[PDB]
DNA sequence: ATGGTGTATCGTCGCCAGACGAC
RNA sequence: GCGGCGCGC
DNA sequence: GTCGTCTGGCGAGCGCGCCGTTACACCAT
C-alpha cells in the first residue's frame, strides 16, 4: 500500500532527525481512529518505540507498548530489544529486567535471537548487553576471531601463509599520507567541488563587472528569499502535521536550511539556457537531498573520528617508514583492527521522494524573482520571476519543463564565470582508498558505494553477490582493492603543451579540439532570385550541415575542456582510482572524466607516482614499448623492433628536446601523445650517468592480439588455430587481422574476375585498419548491422568513391572468419553454436542463463522483455561475450593477485597488462603461467554440469528437458594442443 | 488586420458581434477539453477527456472516428466552436508525428462539428492562434508561452462568472490537477476569454 | 483470414456478401477520381475532377472541408465506399508533405462520408491495400506497381461490363486523354473490380 | 536597431512473440 | 528518456 | 474461452563522456 510505504518512510527520517514528539502525535492521532487504525504495521510501531529508547524515556516507551498491546499485534525481537536498550540507559530495578526476560523467553523468542538476527549498532547491542549484565553476568557472545580463508583451487597460493612476501609499499610517509586523508574528508564534506577553467581569461572590463555585481546583490536577494520561503514552509507542514496529517516536513528538516538554499542555488545556476523537464529536476533534487543527508548524518553520529582512527591505524601498512607485526593484505588489515564497515541504505520509496523533488522545484520556482529591466532606471519597481512553467515537445511526447528568463540568461552569458563545477564522487580521492571489503562498502569515504555498475536489473545482480558465500568474492574484491592502490601522478610538461594547444587554435589531428571560431563557415548567403532550379534548394543542406559540424565541435570542445580542467586541478598532487566491476566481470574506474580508459591524451597524462629503477633490462623494455606505440613495425619480432629503436634514435632525442619546434617525428604514430612521453622518457634515461640507476614512471603495456579468439582456440585445444593467435611459440608474430584482410582480399579479386562493380571499386582499398575493429569485435557479440556501421565509418575517412553502403565487406569479413574456423578454428565454431543453443533453450523455457566464473564469482545476464519474460534475442545473442568476458576477467585477476606478490605495480587496461619497465618479465611469466593454470581446468564440462544441475532440474516440463540436457552434454572434443607451451611462447602477450 | 491573423477562416464580423454561446477546445497528444460559454463569462460546462487508444503507433483512422465522435457526443451546442492551433510546421521532421496527429484531429473535428456546412456554406468551426492568446494575457516570456495555472487559479479563488452550483466541484477538479498539470483545461477557458474579449465584445 | 490483411477495419463477411453498390475513390496529388458499380459488376459511374486548390504551399481544414463538401456532392448513395490505403511510413524522414495530404484526406472523407454513425456504429467506409491490387491483377513488379493503361485499353479502346448508354462517354474520355495520368486515377475501377473479385 | 512574417531518403534479415484456427 | 557525435576494449 | 502454429514487425556488443531538442531568409525609418 502506499500510504502504509509513505508513513512509515514518515517515522523512519523522523528518528533519523530526532523529531520524535511529533512522530508520537501523529502515531496517537493515527491510532485514535478505528479507520485509521489499520494499515498500520508493527514497523512504524517499532521504530517509534526504538526512537523513544535511544533517549531515555521510559514511560513514552510504556505507553507504546500498550499501544501495541491494545492493536492485537504480537511483539517481536526489535520491540524487545529497544525496551532492553532504554533500561540500559537509565539503569532501572533487577525485577523489570527479568519481568522481561522471562516474557521474551515465553511465547517462543529466543534470549540471542535480538543479537544475530536483528541488526542493531555498537552502542546500542552495548547498551543491550549492559542491561543483560545486570541479571546474568555470565552471559556471552562466541568470538569468532579467525576469518574465513579461500581455498580454491586457482586461489590456493595467493593466500598461502607460507612462502616469500614482498608486497609493495608507498613512497609516502605516515604523516602526509594522514595530511591527504584530512584534505579528502574536507572535500567530500562538501558534495562539489570548484575548479578552476582551462579557456583563456578575458580581462573584465567595465560591464562585465557590474554584470557581477549585480549576479551577486541578486544571489544574496535569492538566498535570503529562499530562507524565509522554507521557514514558511516548514512551519505550514508543522501545522498540518499537527491537524493529524502526513506531509514532507521530517524530509525537509533532514539537513539544516543553510545546506538546502545553497543546493538549491547550486541546480539554479547549473539549469540549462533551453530549459530541462520538471520530473527530472524533481528526482535530481531528491537523489541529491537523500545523498548530502547520508554524507552529513556521520558528522553528528561520530562515525567521521572512528573512521579517522582507524584510517591512521591502518595506513601503517601502506606507509613507507611504518612496519606490521606481520605483512597481509589490504582488506584482511582492514577486516582486522575492529574497523567499521558501511551498512547498506535503505532507499526511500518513489512517491515521497517525487514528492519532495516537486515541493523543492516548486519552493525554487515561487521564491526567487528579478527586477524585470536589467537597466539603471527602476522605474514602476516591476519584479518578475526568473524560472517560469513552459508546456513544450520533447521527444515525440508533450513535457512540461522549467524556462529561465532571457534577461538571466545574458546576464549570466555577459558575466563569464572561470569556475566549473564537479561532484565530489567524480574526482579521483586524494588519499589512498578503503579496501573492499563487501558489495556495499569500499572506494569513496563517508559515501554509498555500489560495486556493480549495472543501472539494468540492479536487485537481481545484487541478490546473487550477497547470497553466495563470502569468500568467493574475495579474489575479486582483493584485485580491486590492488587496482585501487595505484598512486597516480601528472605528467606536466606533456600538460604544457596540451594547455598550449588547447588555448589557441587548436589541433584536431592531435587530438585537441579547436575553438568555435574556426567552425565552417557557409561558402556565400542566399538570393532573392534562384539563378538556376537547383539554387536556393541545397543551401539549406550545406548550410544545416555546417551547423551539425559547429554542435559536435561544440560538444568535443566542451568534453576536452572538462578533462583539462580536472587534469590541471592536480598537477601538484598524487590521487587514486577506485575501481568498480559491471556484471560480465570487467573493471572500470570509478572517475569517469580522467582516467587510464581513455583516449591518448588522457592516457599520455597519467603517470606512477611511485618510481623504480630501470635495472639491466629497464631500457629494452622501454624501447620496445616505444616502437609498439609508433606503430610501424608490428609484424617484426622484437630484436628487429629493438633495432629499430636504436637507428631512430636521434628521432626520438630531438622530439623529446623540441616537441612543437624542429622536427614531429613523434606525430605521424597512433599515439603520439603516448609516444612523446616514451621519448622523453628515454631521452631521460640515455643521458644519465648510470641508465641502470634511472628511476622511471613510465608505464609499459603488454597486449594480446585477439584475447577472445585467444580464449576460443584454448577451450577447445585446437592445434592449428592456436598458431594464428600466438598460442604456440614461434619466432615471428602471428596476425590474425592481416589473415583475414589477405584472404577477404583475394576473394575480393576473385569476385572481380566476374562481372561486379563494388569488387573492382574495392582494389587495394582495403587494409588491416578497415577490418581491424570488426574482427577484434566479432568474438564479442557483433551482428552485420554493426560491422557494416563500423566498416562505413572507417571508409568514410579515406579517398573511396561514393559508394560508402558497403554490405559486401562485412559479409566477406564474417563469411572468410568463418572459412577460417572451418579450416582451422572448428572449435570456436562448434563451442559458439553449443553455447548459443544452449541459451536460446534455456530461454525458451522462461529462465535467465546464470553461471559461475571460475573464480567463484556469480554472473546473471539482466537482459528482460517489457517476473517479466527473458529477451530471447538479446539472451542468447549474448551468452558466448558474456562467458568470453567472465574467463577473461578471472585471468586479469589472477595475474593482478600473483603479481602483487612478487612486488610488482600492475595496472590493467582490458586485455592490457601495464606495470614498471624493469617488471615487464615477471608479469609476462605470471600472465603465462596463470593462463596455463586457468585452462587446465574442465571450463566447458564444468559448465555443462553446472548448467545440468542449475537448469534441467524439475521433471514437470519433461519434453523440454530431455532435449535441453542432450544438447548440455553434447560438449565439443578438445584437440591435440598441449597447453604447456603457452608457457614457451614470447607474442601471447605483447 | 488583427482578425486576419488571430482567426483564420475569416468569419464576416456581423456573424461575431451576435453570438450567444461559444465552446472552447485544446487538445494534445494525451487528452482533450472543453468549456463552454453564453456571453455573460458564465461557465456552463467545464470538461476533460483522458483516456485514449490514440498515438500509441498506429494511426488508424476507425479509432480515431469513434474517439471523435464519443468526444463529440457529449458536447453541447453552441453558436461557434473555437479549436487551438499550435505552431508545429512540416519544416520539423522529428515532431512529425504529432503534427499528423493534430492535422487528423483538426481535420476530423471540422467535419463533424460543422453539421450543416453543405446546406448553407457557412463556417461554424474556428482556429485560433496560442500565441496571440498569451500575447493577450501576458504570458508569452521569449518566444515561448508560459502556463496559465496560478491566473485561473487567481480566477477561481469580473472577468469571468461561475455558476453558483457548479463552483465547488470546478474547485475539486482543480485540486485535481495539482499532482499532474493539464494544461489544456486552464488553455480552453483561457482561450475562450481570449475570443470573448479580442474579437466579440470589442 | 486473408480479409483481414486486406481490409483495414474488421468488417464482417456477411456484410460484405450482402452489397449492392460500392464507391471506389482515388486521390492524389493533383486530382481526384471515383466510380460507381453495382453488384453485376455494371459501370453505373466513372468521373474524374481536377479542381483542387487544396495543395498551393498552404494547409488548412476550410479550403480542404470546401472542396471535399463540393466533391462529395456530386456523388451517388452507395452501400459501401472505398478508398487507396498506400502504406507509406513515418520511419521515412521524406514525402512528410504527400503523407499529410493522404491522412487529411481520408480523415474527413471518413467522417463526411459515414453518415447516420453517431446513431449505430457501423462503418461504411473501407480501406485497401494497393499492393492487393497489384497483386491480385499481377500488373505490379517486384516493390513497385507498373501502369495499367494497356489494360484499360484491352477492356475498351465482359468483367468490366460497360453500359450500352454511356460507352460514347467512356470512350471519348478515354481517347481524349494522354497525359496527367489518367490511369493513376483509373486505378479506382481497378481497384473497384479487385474488391468485387476478392470479397463477393 | 530590430521585429515584421514565412511553411510541398532508403538500400538487411532472421527469428520469435502476439494473432487466429481447432477443441 | 530520444537523437547526433566522440573515445576504449 | 484456451492454447498451438504462423507470420510480420524489431532491432542491431558493451562501457564512458559531450551537446541539443525551436531553418534561417528579405527588409527599411
Amino acid at each position: 500500500s502506499g500510504q502504509q510505504q509513505r508513513l512509515l518512510a514518515f517515522f523512519k527520517c523522523c528518528l533519523l532527525t530526532d523529531q520524535l514528539p511529533l512522530a508520537h502525535h501523529l502515531l496517537v492521532v493515527h491510532h485514535g481512529q478505528r479507520q485509521k487504525r489499520k494499515l498500520l504495521t508493527l514497523d512504524m510501531y517499532n521504530a517509534v518505540m526504538l526512537g523513544w529508547a535511544r533517549q531515555g524515556a521510559f514511560k513514552e516507551l510504556v505507553y507504546v507498548l500498550f499501544m501495541v498491546k491494545d492493536a492485537g499485534l504480537t511483539p517481536d525481537l526489535l520491540s524487545y530489544a529497544a525496551a532492553l536498550q532504554c533500561m540500559g540507559r537509565q539503569d532501572q530495578d533487577a525485577g523489570t529486567i527479568e519481568r522481561c526476560l522471562e516474557q521474551m523467553s515465553q511465547e517462543g523468542l529466543k534470549l540471542q535471537a535480538l543479537f544475530t538476527a536483528v541488526l542493531l549498532s555498537e552502542e546500542d547491542r552495548a547498551t543491550v548487553l549492559k542491561a543483560v549484565h545486570k541479571v546474568k553476568p555470565t552471559f556471552s557472545l562466541p568470538p569468532q576471531l579467525p576469518p574465513p580463508v579461500n581455498t580454491s583451487k586457482l586461489l590456493r597460493d595467493v593466500y598461502a601463509k607460507d612462502g616469500r612476501v614482498s608486497y609493495p609499499k608507498l613512497h609516502l610517509p605516515l604523516k602526509t599520507l594522514q595530511c591527504l586523508f584530512e584534505k579528502q574528508l574536507h572535500m567530500e564534506l562538501a558534495s562539489r567541488v570548484c575548479v578552476v577553467s582551462v579557456e583563456k581569461p578575458t580581462l573584465p572590463s567595465k560591464e562585465v563587472k557590474h554584470a557581477r555585481k549585480t549576479l551577486k546583490t541578486l544571489r544574496d536577494q535569492w538566498e535570503k528569499a529562499l530562507c524565509r520561503a522554507l521557514r514558511e514552509t516548514k512551519n505550514r507542514l508543522e501545522r498540518e502535521v499537527y491537524e493529524g496529517r502526513f506531509s514532507l516536513y521530517p524530509f525537509l528538516c533532514l539537513l539544516d536550511e543553510r545546506e538546502v538554499v545553497r543546493m538549491l542555488l547550486q541546480v539554479l545556476q547549473a539549469l540549462p539556457a533551453q530549459g530541462e523537464s520538471f520530473t527530472t529536476l524533481a528526482r535530481e533534487l531528491s537523489a541529491r537531498t537523500f545523498s548530502r543527508h547520508v554524507v552529513q548524518r556521520q558528522r553528528v553520529s561520530g562515525q567521521v573520528q572512528a573512521l579517522q582512527n582507524h584510517y591512521r591505524k591502518y595506513l601503517c601498512l601502506l606507509a613507507s617508514d611504518a612496519e606490521v607485526p606481520e605483512p597481509c593484505l589490504p582488506r584482511q588489515y582492514w577486516e582486522a583492527l575492529g574497523a567499521p564497515e558501511a551498512l547498506r541504505e535503505q532507499p526511500w520509496p518513489l512517491p515521497v521522494q517525487m514528492e519532495l523533488g516537486k515541493l523543492l522545484a516548486e519552493m525554487l520556482v515561487q521564491a526567487t524573482q528579478m527586477p524585470c529591466s536589467l537597466d539603471k532606471p527602476h522605474r514602476s519597481s516591476r519584479l518578475v520571476p526568473v524560472l517560469y512553467h513552459v508546456y513544450s515537445f520533447r521527444n515525440v511526447q508533450q513535457i512540461g519543463i522549467l524556462k529561465p528568463h532571457p534577461a538571466y540568461v545574458q546576464l549570466l552569458e555577459k558575466a563569464a564565470e572561470p569556475t566549473l563545477t564537479f561532484e565530489a564522487v567524480d574526482v579521483p580521492m586524494l588519499c589512498p582508498p578503503l579496501p573492499w571489503t563487501s558489495p556495499h562498502s569500499g572506494a569513496f569515504l563517508l559515501s554509498p558505494t555500489k560495486l556493480m555498475r549495472t543501472v539494468e536489473g540492479a536487485t537481481q545482480h545484487q541478490e546473487l553477490l550477497e547470497t553466495c558465500p563470502p569468500t568467493a568474492l574475495h579474489g575479486a574484491l582483493d584485485a580491486l582493492t590492488q587496482l585501487g592502490n595505484c598512486a597516480w601522478r601528472v605528467n606536466g610538461r606533456v600538460l604544457d603543451l596540451v594547455l598550449q594547444l588547447f588555448q589557441a587554435k587548436g589541433c584536431p589531428q592531435l587530438g585537441v579540439p579547436a575553438p568555435p571560431s574556426e567552425a565552417p563557415q557557409p561558402p556565400e548567403a542566399h538570393l532573392p532570385h534562384s539563378a538556376a532550379p537547383a539554387r536556393k534548394a541545397e543551401l539549406r543542406r550545406e548550410l544545416a550541415h555546417c551547423q551539425k559540424v559547429a554542435r559536435e565541435m561544440h560538444s568535443l570542445r566542451a568534453e576536452a575542456l572538462y578533462r583539462l580542467s580536472l587534469a590541471q586541478h592536480l598537477r601538484d598532487r598524487v590521487f587514486w582510482l577506485p575501481h568498480n566491476m559491471d556484471f560480465r566481470g570487467r573493471t572500470y574506474p570509478c572517475p569517469p572524466h580522467f582516467n587510464h580508459l581513455g583516449s591518448d591524451v588522457a592516457r599520455a597524462l597519467l603517470e606512477f607516482a611511485q618510481g623504480r629503477p630501470l635495472g639491466p633490462h629497464g631500457l629494452d623494455w622501454l624501447k620496445i614499448h616505444l616502437v609498439n606505440l609508433t606503430g610501424l613495425k608490428k609484424r617484426e619480432p622484437l630484436r628487429k623492433r629493438l633495432a629499430f629503436a636504436e637507428e631512430v634514435m636521434d628521432d626520438i632525442l630531438d622530439s623529446a628536446d623540441q616537441p612543437l619546434t624542429g622536427r614531429k617525428w613523434w606525430m605521424g604514430a597512433e599515439e603520439p601523445w603516448q609516444t612523446l612521453a616514451c621519448c622523453m622518457e628515454v631521452a631521460n634515461a640515455v643521458r644519465a650517468s648510470d641508465p641502470a640507476a634511472y628511476v622511471s614512471h613510465l608505464p609499459v603495456h603488454q597486449d594480446g592480439s585477439c584475447n577472445g579468439l585467444q580464449h576460443y582456440a584454448a577451450l577447445g585445444r585446437d592445434s592449428v588455430g592456436a598458431a594464428s593467435v600466438n598460442l604456440e611459440p614461434s619466432d615471428v608474430p602471428q596476425d590474425v587481422y592481416s589473415g583475414v584482410a589477405a584472404q577477404v582480399e583475394v576473394f575480393r579479386r576473385q569476385d572481380a574476375q566476374r562481372g561486379m562493380r563494388v569488387a573492382q571499386v574495392l582494389e587495394g582499398f582495403i587494409t588491416r585498419k578497415v577490418v581491424k575493429q570488426t574482427v577484434m569485435t566479432v568474438v564479442y557479440g557483433v551482428t552485420r548491422y554493426g560491422g557494416r556501421l563500423q566498416i562505413e565509418k572507417r571508409l568514410r575517412e579515406l579517398s573511396d568513391f561514393p559508394q560508402e553502403f558497403v554490405w559486401e565487406a562485412s559479409h566477406y569479413l564474417v563469411r572468410q572468419v568463418f572459412k577460417s574456423l572451418q579450416e582451422m578454428f572448428s572449435g570456436t565454431r562448434a563451442i559458439q553454436h553449443w553455447l548459443t543453443e544452449s541459451a536460446r533453450l534455456i530461454s525458451h523455457m522462461g529462465s535467465v542463463v546464470e553461471w559461475v566464473t571460475p573464480l567463484g564469482v556469480p554472473v546473471i545476464q539482466p537482459y528482460r522483455l517489457d517476473s517479466r519474460k527473458p529477451n530471447t534475442r538479446k539472451q542468447k545473442n549474448g551468452f558466448p561475450p558474456n562467458f568470453i568476458h567472465s574467463l577473461d576477467s578471472s585471468h586479469m585477476m589472477l595475474t593482478a593477485l600473483h603479481c602483487y606478490r612478487k612486488g610488482l605495480t600492475f595496472v590493467s587496461v582490458h586485455d592490457c597488462y601495464w606495470t614498471h619497465a624493469a617488471d615487464v618479465s615477471v608479469m609476462n611469466q605470471v600472465c603465462r603461467e596463470q593462463f596455463v593454470r586457468l585452462h587446465s581446468e574442465p571450463i566447458l564440462q564444468d559448465l555443462s554440469r553446472f548448467l545440468v544441475k542449475r537448469f534441467c532440474s524439475e521433471p514437470q516440463k519433461i519434453l523440454e528437458a530431455s532435449q535441453l540436457k542432450e544438447t548440455l552434454q553434447a560438449v565439443p572434443k578438445p584437440g591435440a594442443f598441449d597447453l604447456e607451451q603457452v608457457k614457451r611462447s614470447t607474442y601471447f602477450f605483447s | 488586420r488583427f482578425l486576419r491573423k488571430l482567426l483564420k477562416p475569416d468569419i464576416e464580423r456581423e456573424r461575431l458581434k451576435a453570438v450567444n454561446s461559444i465552446i472552447s477546445i485544446v487538445f494534445g497528444t494525451r487528452r482533450i477539453a472543453w468549456a463552454h460559454l453564453d456571453r455573460k463569462l458564465t461557465v456552463l460546462d467545464w470538461q476533460q477527456s483522458d483516456r485514449w487508444s490514440l498515438m500509441r503507433g498506429i494511426y488508424s483512422s476507425s479509432v480515431y472516428l469513434e474517439e471523435i465522435s464519443s468526444i463529440i457526443s457529449k458536447m453541447p451546442k453552441a453558436d461557434f466552436y473555437v479549436l487551438e492551433k499550435t505552431g508545429l510546421s512540416i519544416q520539423n521532421s522529428s515532431l512529425f508525428p504529432i503534427l499528423l496527429h493534430f492535422h487528423i484531429m483538426e481535420a476530423m473535428l471540422y467535419a463533424l462539428l460543422n453539421k450543416t456546412f453543405a446546406q448553407d456554406g457557412q463556417h461554424q468551426v474556428l482556429s485560433m492562434n496560442r500565441n496571440a492568446v498569451g500575447k493577450h494575457f501576458e504570458l508569452m516570456i521569449g518566444d515561448s508561452r508560459t502556463s496559465g495555472k496560478e491566473l485561473v487559479k487567481q480566477f477561481l479563488f469580473p472577468r469571468v462568472f461561475f455558476p453558483s452550483d457548479k463552483i465547488v466541484h470546478y474547485r475539486q477538479m482543480f485540486l485535481s490537477t495539482e499532482l499532474q498539470r493539464v494544461e489544456e483545461l486552464y488553455d480552453s477557458l483561457l482561450q475562450a476569454i481570449a475570443f470573448y474579449e479580442l474579437a466579440v465584445f470589442d
